[PDB]
RNA sequence: UCUUUCUCGAUUCCGUGGGUGGUGGUGCAUGGCCGUUGUUGGCUGGUUAAUUCCGAUGAACG
C-alpha cells in the first residue's frame, strides 16, 4: 500500500488537435478571462473548461 | 532587418511581454492583444508552420520570418549562462517597452 | 444649471461627505435656481421622467431634491400651481403603489407634506 | 408642446449629465455566505 | 491515491557523492516602552412599536 505519485500522461503532440489543414475544431469558452484561446473539453456526456471549470451538458 | 529586431525582442524580456512556444503563440494571437509574430523557417512538419500566418491575417497581425529557431531561441532567452541551447519555432511579442519604428515601417 | 440629480447618483462616502455634495451646498445655493430662489421650473421640466419612465433610483434621486428644495418658501408659487402639483403626485400615489417600491416612495410623501405645510381638493 | 419641448431638452441635458457622471466615476452572496462559515471552522 | 484525458506552462524533475547544512530549548550583564507606586468645555443604505438594529464616519485650565 505504498503511496505512488501521479505521473502526467505525456500525450504526443497534444497541440495538434484543435484545428484542421483553419477553423477551430473544439469549442471556446464564453467567459471573459477564458475564451479566444481557451479550448473546452469534449467529453462523451459533458463539456468542461480547464480554467474556470465551466460545465455544459 | 534582424539587427532592428534584436532590440525589440530584448525590451520584451525586460517588460516580460513576449510568449515563447507554439501554444503560447496560438493562445496570445487570437486574444486580440498580440502585436507582432515571429516565425522560424526551419519547421519539419508543414501543417503547423502554415497555420500561424492564417491565424494572424484573420486577426490582422503582421508576420516576421526568421531562418533559424535555435538562434531564435537563444535570442528570446531560452539559454542560461551557454550550456543548454534550445530553441522555439514561434514567438509572439505581446507589448513593447528607435528601431521599433523601423520594424513597423517595414511592413508598410 | 443641472447635474444635481447625478451628484446624488453615487452612494459612497467619498462623494457624499464633500462640501460640493448634497450634504451642505445643495441645501444653500441650488435653491437659487438660475441665481434666484426659488424657481420651480425644474420640477415643471421633468414630467417626462415622472411619466412613462419607471427607471429605479432615477425617480429616487429627483425625489431627494423634491423634498430638499421646496422648503424655501415658494408659497405664492405653491398657491397657484397647487393643483398642478396635486395631479402630478396623486397619479404617483397610484403608480408605484402598483409596483411596490419604497425608495422612490418615501421622499415623495415628505415633499407632499412639505407642500401641504406651506399651504375642497386639498383634503383629497 | 412648449412644455413638452422643454421636457426633451431637460431630458437630453440630464442624460448627457448621467454619461458625464459615469465618465467622472470611471444570489452570489448567500452561497458565499455559506462558504465563509465553512472557512471559519474548517 | 487508482483509471478517462481536460487545462497552467520553464515556475523545470530523476540519480550519484562521506563535498556543506539548529526554526533548538534554557540562565546572566545589556538599550527603549507600558502599567505601577485634579478641573472645565465640545448619514447612501437596508432594520424596528420606538433618534430601535446593523453599515461608513476635538480642546484648554490647576
Ligand atoms: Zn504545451
Amino acid at each position: 500500500p505504498k503511496k505512488n505519485k501521479h505521473k502526467r500522461k505525456k500525450v504526443k503532440l497534444a497541440v495538434l488537435k484543435y484545428y484542421k489543414v483553419i477553423s477551430r475544431l473544439r469549442r471556446e469558452c464564453p467567459s471573459d478571462e477564458c475564451g479566444a484561446g481557451v479550448f473546452m473539453a469534449s467529453h462523451f456526456d459533458r463539456h468542461y473548461c480547464g480554467k474556470c471549470c465551466l460545465t455544459y451538458c | 532587418v534582424n539587427t532592428a529586431l534584436q532590440e525589440v525582442l530584448k525590451t520584451a524580456l525586460i517588460h516580460d511581454g513576449l510568449a515563447r512556444g507554439i501554444r503560447e503563440a496560438a493562445k496570445a494571437l487570437d486574444k486580440r492583444q498580440a502585436h507582432l509574430c515571429v516565425l522560424a523557417s526551419n519547421c519539419d512538419e508543414p501543417m503547423y508552420v502554415k497555420l500561424v500566418e492564417a491565424l494572424c491575417a484573420e486577426h490582422q497581425i503582421n508576420l516576421i520570418k526568421v531562418d533559424d529557431n535555435k538562434k531564435l531561441g537563444e535570442w528570446v532567452g531560452l539559454c542560461k549562462i551557454p550550456r543548454k541551447v534550445v530553441g522555439c519555432s514561434c514567438v509572439v511579442v505581446k507589448d513593447y517597452g528607435q528601431a521599433k519604428d523601423v520594424i513597423e515601417e517595414y511592413f508598410k | 444649471t443641472f447635474s444635481k440629480v447625478q451628484r446624488f447618483w453615487e452612494s459612497n462616502s467619498a462623494a457624499h461627505k464633500e462640501i460640493c455634495a448634497v450634504l451642505a451646498a445643495v441645501t444653500e445655493v441650488i435653491r437659487s435656481q438660475g441665481g434666484k430662489e426659488t424657481e420651480t421650473e425644474y420640477f415643471a421640466a421633468l414630467m417626462t421622467t415622472m411619466e412613462a419612465v419607471e427607471s429605479p433610483e432615477s425617480l429616487a434621486a429627483v425625489a431627494y431634491l423634491l423634498n430638499l428644495v421646496l422648503k424655501r418658501v415658494p408659497s405664492p408659487v405653491l398657491i397657484k400651481k397647487f393643483s398642478d402639483t396635486s395631479k402630478a403626485f396623486m397619479d404617483i400615489m397610484s403608480a408605484q403603489a402598483s409596483s411596490g417600491s419604497t425608495s422612490v416612495l418615501r421622499w415623495v410623501l415628505s415633499c407632499l407634506a412639505t407642500l401641504l405645510r406651506k399651504q375642497p381638493v386639498t383634503l383629497q | 408642446p412648449a412644455r413638452r419641448t422643454l421636457a426633451d431638452i431637460i431630458m437630453e441635458k440630464l442624460t448627457e449629465k448621467q454619461t458625464e457622471v459615469e465618465t467622472v466615476m470611471s444570489r452570489v452572496l448567500e452561497v458565499y455566505r455559506g462558504v465563509r462559515e465553512v472557512l471559519s471552522k474548517y
